[PDB]
């Protein structure tokens, strides 16, 4: 239930960070998807966050480790 | 002081031209040059200012700052587009694809210099610069 | 609007020999009779066919423009074209091997030629194909989808589901504007994207655990419950190596339960192609000979099995096959380039050079072979002719195959100037064979084969009324062959006049208009299942780059359509 | 608020159609574009303009720049090409693959040099293709298959941004629903770029020594590579084996390019020896070599002039029966440098920029033309600037992605009252040429 | 017995005289010689539009020889498919000189552009001047380039020197740049000074003589032997490199043959 923060100001819409967020990919690639609700979608070219009310993150680390120009800041404290 | 120079890409490059070749985000995005810290150290040019990017097939008064793309020690780089193509060498080596990445050039601090714009760059190169 | 007075015809559909009958078009369809204001052709002594119909030849696609693309030594070699140099019509004429589309039209105009199916196309790209096709000048000209690797049609023969199969075949052919079903390689180009092949017609896909039979099988009972008008155009497995024939019995023998049903007039179940490909016999290169006798007894027995030789014709030429693994096996024989082109849940792709000239054993009875297919047959109209242009030879050499087929002299010629004639004629059984194909059997294996063959006999193949009016008059007389088989050449390779829907296009060889053309697919009229709908749509959003809703071509990006409806 | 669905992105290799516009009530503002990278973003902001050029535009002796009528611009175009003596139109990377077939039909009419940015880009690499061939593969298929990804000398971050999210990485396939976790990533080129961040290994190797790495990848391939020095081209000889040992164990592998090899010592030498590889190492396992095409189409002008002329490439269309390709000889660089031309027609792309200032320079000397939407350095030292719709925002048609897959592009704004498109352009050029009677 | 062309109205563009030919120039009038055909640009001259002729041309090429004596140093295509007899260039030269040579011989006495050479089959080439790339290089696309004659370039060459090659040899009397003899087959190269590198690249077989200095030696070479050869000189007591290990290897009898690289 963490805050991921994204740095709308470097990020070029790559859009490895809604491929690669497990969380998204519980959707299409899950047997019986669970629950069909997303963090981030590339909307004008930036990554915007969905997830406003912070519920969905479990702090995986593979949106940060997936940015190749390191733009997404995970805090692991509460918001 | 050969200072091996390659000429490529970076996404506020692409960017800036599709706001427009003759916009302040053009200018800002390709006026760069991306070069290693020790060899700013060890040349004497100091962080964000223009400096002399000379080589033999021309000569580009391009700001000079430091790439988080490291770039090993004895390397250079401009983003593609007016300013890098001021200073390509020509050569083809009979196939057409001009020396992109990959040619000599000497670097001199030459700070108190204005860049030129694209439009004066080039308009100037075939002599039509009326402003 | 035109009619051609007092030339010899020849019609196998109406089984006319050498009458002086004339043919009267009226508004592209052939019509009895027409008034005297219809201007007229003087083809006094000419012998008269109908407008030749080619069933197998890649003259489109992505194999095709990747030939193009990696071999330009094909245009221009030893400084001079060896595409010869020429501008009759209003574009170019480029390439001896794989013509630009210019040439490739304007050379079938030359033949007399006005249908070609292009034969192979991978479903996911169609508008290539269609794109192609605007450009050729003349041909009418059908594309057939390759059912035989698509992962869709590997499901539902796994799970024998002949409806779903069947909706799915409907879909893609009315998505890719096909007009049939080509199997290349079952089941084994899908085992090379990983890297290997199917050897034989019995060993599973891997992941699919499905084979190369079980595959066959359901694409003929899918196409026969469907009664698309062409049949399941087969490849077959074990392609180009020696003792393959007993594995082309094995493929033959996949029909022997089946019945053409169609309201077209077809008597064909599959379509075994370049069987003198598939016609080797032996186990290695040096002692390679001949099983064209054995496959002609097979085919000559069975009645719903039809075929078409690959005769080589002896030159330089690019081979393009849709399967990966014999392409790649003959670049590690030569060590000459080589492109594979791996497309995305569907086919393979290859594109090799080769030299199949006349001083090698292995050549000389790669020539044999097709000769000895087509002497041996009994009913010439189960047996056609194609190159498979490029694989065997360019298509410009039609007459020489044809001269080779009409004249034994030719045939002793070229066994003369080969170099190895005592391995040939040791291995092979072409020296001593007299049969040569009259003008009615060349005209019957070129015209009216092909045409019923793909079940549209109706509009084309054909002079008998209602037909399309394309005709095309040729320079011999049919009462006294020449004695110089390269007359025959010269008169194969020019026509003296050539007709496209009653607009005359060749006169005297020399090209003169092109009009326009018809591209024609299937329009299965059914209702959709919701089952493959669903599969479909799945299917697209994990594993295609490419969107649903932009991968049927789009209404607008094909050249004059002229489907051939269907029902259920 | 009325959104459109599956369009496409018009800038990079990618020819991404993942897109989706939110057009105005009036069918001529974009408000929202969804599912795109930045680069396109603004590429769709720029299209969806208010004040954009709309008629043509000629250079007066003072200097200025005045409009004039379309008619008027076809009929100057046509009286200079017809004429000049050699005349060299060239572009094409951004246009539909009709607006290459105009173009080809064009020049045929004229006679003078037909060529595309693959001269200046990727054309080294077809040359290698010419000598060694293109095993290559649909992007669909690494996005299914690939269990090992090579980036040698590109830079996919910044060059095709949503490559890696599309194609190569991060998406799970079929047989790799274990996503990037399952793929072994290399990356080479000099720099630490975003790429090699991403990546798993980086080989950092001097520039301009790739045809030394490659020849001791292949010596480990065939076997014999104990004879290898201590180091290549910079890389160590452990470093050497490991990825070799990678690539050897590889399921199915995949192999993609750029400038790092088109663009350095021994153009399309380094692309040969990288095709031999690939060769190579289908003889253990299967890989697939791959070229990072830049512009949208730029491999339609490859396929439609192969199939109209058999040379993608460096048109030879003087002789005006019979086309001539050889790229030292009839490319548009080689051909400015010595002065070779006689006119120079700006259509798709901007030469002024993105040459050498030296063959700018050379080229000046004639008259130039520019077919542009909107403004550029082309445009702006041109003798007159014929503007035209842009693919896949005001006119639809097919174009070619990296791997010649055509994808269809839709129309989302209708272009500005008066402005007509490429191939009308072109073809009136023609019929107006054959006016002329020649 | 010869043939002398002079220069009189300059060509502002290149001129593809590929009819200048013994071939072409043998028994014919000099009306009928001034009247062959030449191209220019999309424009097609008649060949008397840019030269002037004095002369009797020989019953066959064999014994015709011409001789070029004005600024053809913007002609292109001179002594393409040229299969006996004599050409002098006076000046320098373009592009294509020689291409798809069969025989005979072309004395450029200044320099070259490229493809000097391209695909020839026989005769002989003496230039003296700085040849630039592409010399004997096989047309693009092709697997069997050049296969006999003879090359010899008195200048600093360029790239691709004998691409592909087959037979043959080509002789560089001042030193060369990358890329020698990629993709070759057979024959000799024999270059007399500083190598930039990659030389031998591909090689399947052939020989590539050197007695400059290669500064990059490619990876593919290794060292077995130092063996005396006497190679357009004498006894230079050379250190022969075996094969491109990189590429693979025909094999003849009972051994595998590799392209042996030689150096100083
Ligand atoms: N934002 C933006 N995107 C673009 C473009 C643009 O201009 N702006 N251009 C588009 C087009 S036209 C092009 S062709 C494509 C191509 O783009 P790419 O083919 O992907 O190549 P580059 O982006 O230039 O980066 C090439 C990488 O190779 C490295 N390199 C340089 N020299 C060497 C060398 O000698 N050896 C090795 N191993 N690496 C070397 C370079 O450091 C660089 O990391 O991008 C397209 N995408
Ligand atoms: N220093 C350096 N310079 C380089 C390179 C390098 O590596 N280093 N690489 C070179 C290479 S790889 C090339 S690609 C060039 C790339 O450079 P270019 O090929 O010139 O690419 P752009 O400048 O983006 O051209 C886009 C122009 O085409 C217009 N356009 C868009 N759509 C259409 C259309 O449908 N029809 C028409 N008529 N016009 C349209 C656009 O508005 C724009 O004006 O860069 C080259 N220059
Ligand atoms: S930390 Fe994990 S769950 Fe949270 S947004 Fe990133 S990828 Fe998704
Ligand atoms: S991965 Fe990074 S750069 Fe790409 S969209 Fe996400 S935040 Fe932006
Ligand atoms: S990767 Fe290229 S095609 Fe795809 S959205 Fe970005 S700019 Fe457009
Ligand atoms: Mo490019
Ligand atoms: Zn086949
Ligand atoms: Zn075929």
């Amino acid at each position: 239930a963490f805050a991921v923060h994204v740095n709308m100001e470097r990020c070029t819409g790559c859009n490895n960070c809604v491929v690669a967020c497990p969380v998204n990919a519980l959707e299409l690639n899950t047997v019986n998807p669970s629950s069909t609700d997303k963090i981030y979608k590339v909307i004008n070219g930036d990554a915007v966050i969905l997830d406003v009310k912070h519920e969905l993150c479990a702090g995986c680390g593979i949106c940060v480790d997936a940015c190749p120009y390191d733009v997404i800041q995970l805090s692991g404290q509460p918001p | 002081k050969t200072l091996n120079m390659i000429t490529q890409r970076a996404v506020e490059e692409g960017i800036a031209m599709e706001i427009g070749k003759t916009s302040r985000q053009y200018f800002d995005a390709c006026s760069i040059i991306e070069m290693n810290e020790q060899d700013m150290k060890e040349l004497g040019i100091m962080k964000n200012t223009n400096v002399r990017v000379k080589s033999e097939s021309g000569e580009v008064v391009v700001k000079a700052v430091v790439g988080r793309q490291t770039c090993y020690p004895g390397l250079c780089h401009i983003r593609q587009g007016v300013w890098a193509n001021q200073v390509v060498p020509p050569r083809t080596q009979s196939t057409g694809a001009p020396q992109y990445s990959g040619f000599p050039v000497t670097v001199e601090p030459v700070p108190n210099e204005r860049l030129k714009t694209a439009l004066e760059l080039v308009q100037g190169a075939v002599g039509m610069w009326k402003g | 609007e035109l009619l051609i007075k007092n030339g010899y015809i020849f019609d196998p559909i109406s089984g006319i020999k050498g009458d002086k009958a004339d043919i009267a078009i009226k508004d592209g369809k052939i019509v009895d009779k027409v008034s005297s204001k219809a201007q007229v052709i003087d083809a006094s002594g000419k012998t008269v066919m109908s407008g030749g119909v080619d069933i197998h030849t890649h003259v489109s696609g992505p194999k095709v423009n990747t030939g193009r693309m990696m071999r330009p030594e094909d245009k221009f070699f030893r400084g001079s074209y060896r595409g010869g140099i020429i501008k009759q019509g209003k574009r170019m004429e480029m390439g001896f091997s794989i013509p630009s589309t210019y040439k490739t039209g304007y050379a079938y105009a030359r033949m007399g030629y006005t249908f070609t199916n292009e034969a192979a196309m991978p479903p996911l790209l169609a508008p290539h194909v269609h794109e192609e096709f605007r450009d050729t000048p003349i041909l009418d000209q059908a594309a057939m989808p390759v059912f035989g690797n698509n992962w869709f049609c590997f499901e539902y023969i796994k799970n024998k589901e002949l409806e779903n199969n069947a909706a799915y075949v409907a879909w893609l052919l009315n998505a890719t504007k096909g007009i049939g079903i080509k199997v290349v390689n079952p089941g084994g180009t899908e085992a090379w994207a990983w890297g290997e092949n199917c050897t034989t017609i019995n060993d599973p896909v891997p992941y699919f655990d499905i084979t190369p039979a079980e595959i066959v099988k359901g694409l003929i009972e899918t196409n026969e419950y469907l009664g698309l008008p062409h049949s399941v155009h087969i490849h077959g497995n074990n392609l180009g190596n020696p003792g393959n024939y007993k594995d082309t019995l094995d493929t033959l023998r996949l029909a022997e339960s089946y019945k053409a049903k169609n309201k077209f007039g077809r008597e064909q179940v599959l379509h075994n192609t370049h069987i003198q490909f598939h016609s080797y016999k032996g186990t290695s290169w040096a002692d390679f000979e001949s099983g064209a006798k054995e496959i002609m007894d097979y085919v000559n027995a069975n009645k719903n099995i039809t075929c078409d030789i690959g005769q080589v014709t002896l030159d330089e030429t690019t081979t393009m096959t849709a399967d990966g693994p014999f392409e790649y096996h003959l670049n590690q024989l030569n060590h000459i380039k080589w492109a594979n082109v791996d497309v995305e849940l569907e086919t393979g792709s290859g594109v090799v050079p080769y030299i199949y000239d006349k001083n090698i054993k292995v050549c000389g009875i790669q020539w044999a072979i097709g000769l000895e297919l087509a002497l041996y047959a009994k009913d010439l109209m189960r047996v056609h002719i194609t190159t498979d242009h490029p694989n065997a030879g360019p298509f410009t050499r039609y007459p020489c195959v044809i001269k080779w087929l009409m004249s034994e002299k030719a045939r002793k010629a070229t066994l003369d100037t080969m170099k190895w004639k005592d391995k040939v004629i040791a291995a092979s059984n072409i020296a001593s064979m007299d049969r040569e194909l009259g003008l009615y059997e060349i005209a019957m294996m070129t015209r009216a084969g092909p045409a019923k063959a793909l079940g549209l006999a109706a509009i084309y193949g054909s002079l008998v009324k209602g037909a399309d009016g394309n005709v095309a008059i040729y320079n011999l007389d049919a009462n006294d062959l020449p004695s110089d088989p390269e007359l025959i050449e010269a008169a194969f390779q020019n026509t003296a006049y050539t007709i496209k829907e009653g607009v005359v296009v060749v006169k005297d060889g020399e090209i003169i208009a092109e009009p326009h053309k018809y591209t024609l697919w299937t329009k299965v009229n059914m209702p959709e299942n919701a089952q493959v709908m669903h599969d479909i749509k799945e299917k697209f959003t994990k594993n295609y780059t490419v969107n649903l809703e932009n991968y049927a071509v789009f209404d607008e990006h094909v050249h004059n359509p002229r489907a051939i409806e269907l029902d259920v | 608020p009325k959104v459109i669905e599956n369009v496409g992105c018009p800038y990079c290799g990618c020819s991404c159609d993942d897109v989706r516009i939110t057009v105005s009530d009036d069918g001529k503002d974009i408000l929202e574009v969804e599912n795109v990278c930045a680069i396109g973003t603004e590429i769709f902001k720029h299209g969806c303009s208010k004040d954009r050029i709309r008629l043509p535009r000629m250079r007066q002796p003072d200097g200025s720049m005045k409009d004039i009528s379309y008619e008027e611009a076809i009929d100057w175009t046509a009286r200079h090409l017809l004429k000049a003596k050699k005349p060299l139109m060239y572009g094409f990377g951004s246009t539909n693959c009709e607006g290459q077939a105009a173009a080809a039909r064009v020049m045929e009419i004229a006679g003078g040099m037909l060529d595309n940015c693959a001269t200046i880009c990727h054309g080294p690499s077809f040359l290698a293709i010419f000598d060694n061939g293109y095993p290559s593969c649909t992007l669909g298929e690494v996005k299914n298959r690939a269990d090992v990804i090579v980036y040698w000398g590109s830079n996919p971050a910044h060059a095709h941004p949503r490559h890696m999210s599309r194609y190569s990485i991060f998406p799970r396939g079929f047989f790799t629903g274990k996503g990037q976790k399952k793929r072994t990533v290399i990356v080479i080129d000099p720099r630490f770029t975003d790429t090699a961040n991403v990546a798993d290994y980086h080989l950092q190797v001097k520039q301009g020594h790739d045809y030394e790495l490659f020849n001791a990848f292949r010596m480990v391939i065939h076997g014999h590579g104990k004879d290898l020095p201590d180091e290549v081209a910079g890389i160590k000889k452990e470093t050497i084996l490991e990825v070799a040992e990678i690539m050897k164990n590889a399921r199915f592998g995949t192999t993609f390019f750029g400038m790092g090899l088109t663009h350095t010592d021994g153009r399309n030498h380094n692309i040969d020896i990288a095709i031999s590889l690939t060769r190579d190492l289908n003889k253990i396992s299967k890989w697939t070599i791959m070229a990072m095409r830049g512009h949208y189409n730029i491999a339609g002008p490859g396929v439609v002039w192969s199939w109209t002329f058999g040379f993608p490439y460096c048109l030879d269309l003087t002789k005006q029966n019979h086309a001539h390709m050889n790229p030292g000889e009839t490319s548009s660089v080689d051909m400015a440098m010595r002065d070779e031309v006689d006119m120079f027609i700006n259509i798709g792309t901007d030469a002024a920029a993105h040459f050498p200032i030296p063959a700018v320079k050379q080229l000046k000397k004639h008259p130039w033309v520019t077919i542009d939407p909107s403004i550029n350095m082309a445009s702006e030292i041109s003798d007159l600037h014929i503007p035209v719709c842009i693919c896949g925002v005001d006119v639809g048609g097919i174009v070619y992605r990296m791997d010649n897959v055509p994808i269809q592009f839709r129309k989302v704004i209708e272009p500005p009252e008066g402005v007509m498109d490429d191939e009308t352009l072109l073809n009136k050029i023609a019929d107006r040429m054959e006016e002329l009677k020649a | 017995e010869t043939i002398t062309m002079t220069l009189v109205q300059e060509p502002e563009l290149f001129l593809e005289c590929y009819s200048v030919t013994p071939d072409l120039f043998a028994g014919k009038s000099l009306a009928e010689i001034a009247d062959l055909p030449a191209h220019e640009g999309k424009i097609q001259w008649k060949l008397g539009d840019f030269f002037k002729f004095e002369g009797k041309a020989g019953e066959t090429a064999a014994d015709t020889k011409i001789v070029v004596n004005g600024n053809v140093r913007r002609m292109k295509r001179f002594g393409q498919q040229m299969t006996a007899g004599e050409i002098i260039i006076n000046s320098d030269a373009d592009m294509y000189i020689g291409g798809w040579m069969k025989g005979g011989k072309i004395t450029v006495k200044g320099n070259a552009d490229s493809f000097l050479g391209i695909a020839m089959e026989g005769g002989e080439i003496l230039i003296e001047g700085d040849a630039q790339n592409h010399v004997g290089s096989a047309y693009r696309g092709d697997w069997r380039g050049m296969s006999g004659g003879l090359i010899r370039v008195k200048g600093k060459a360029g790239n691709d020197i004998g691409t592909a090659m087959t037979g043959g040899t080509i002789i560089i009397e001042g030193d060369a740049f990358i890329h020698v003899l990629t993709h070759a087959e057979g024959g000799t190269v024999i270059i007399k000074g500083d190598v930039e590198g990659r030389v031998g690249g591909q090689m399947v077989k052939g020989d590539a003589y050197i007695l400059g200095n290669l500064l990059y030696p490619l990876p593919g070479f290794k060292k077995v032997a130092t063996v005396e050869k006497e190679v357009d000189g004498a006894t230079y007591t050379f250190d022969q490199f075996i094969g491109d290990l990189g590429e693979r290897k025909e094999k003849k009898k009972g051994e595998i043959i590799y392209g042996n690289i030689f150096l100083k």
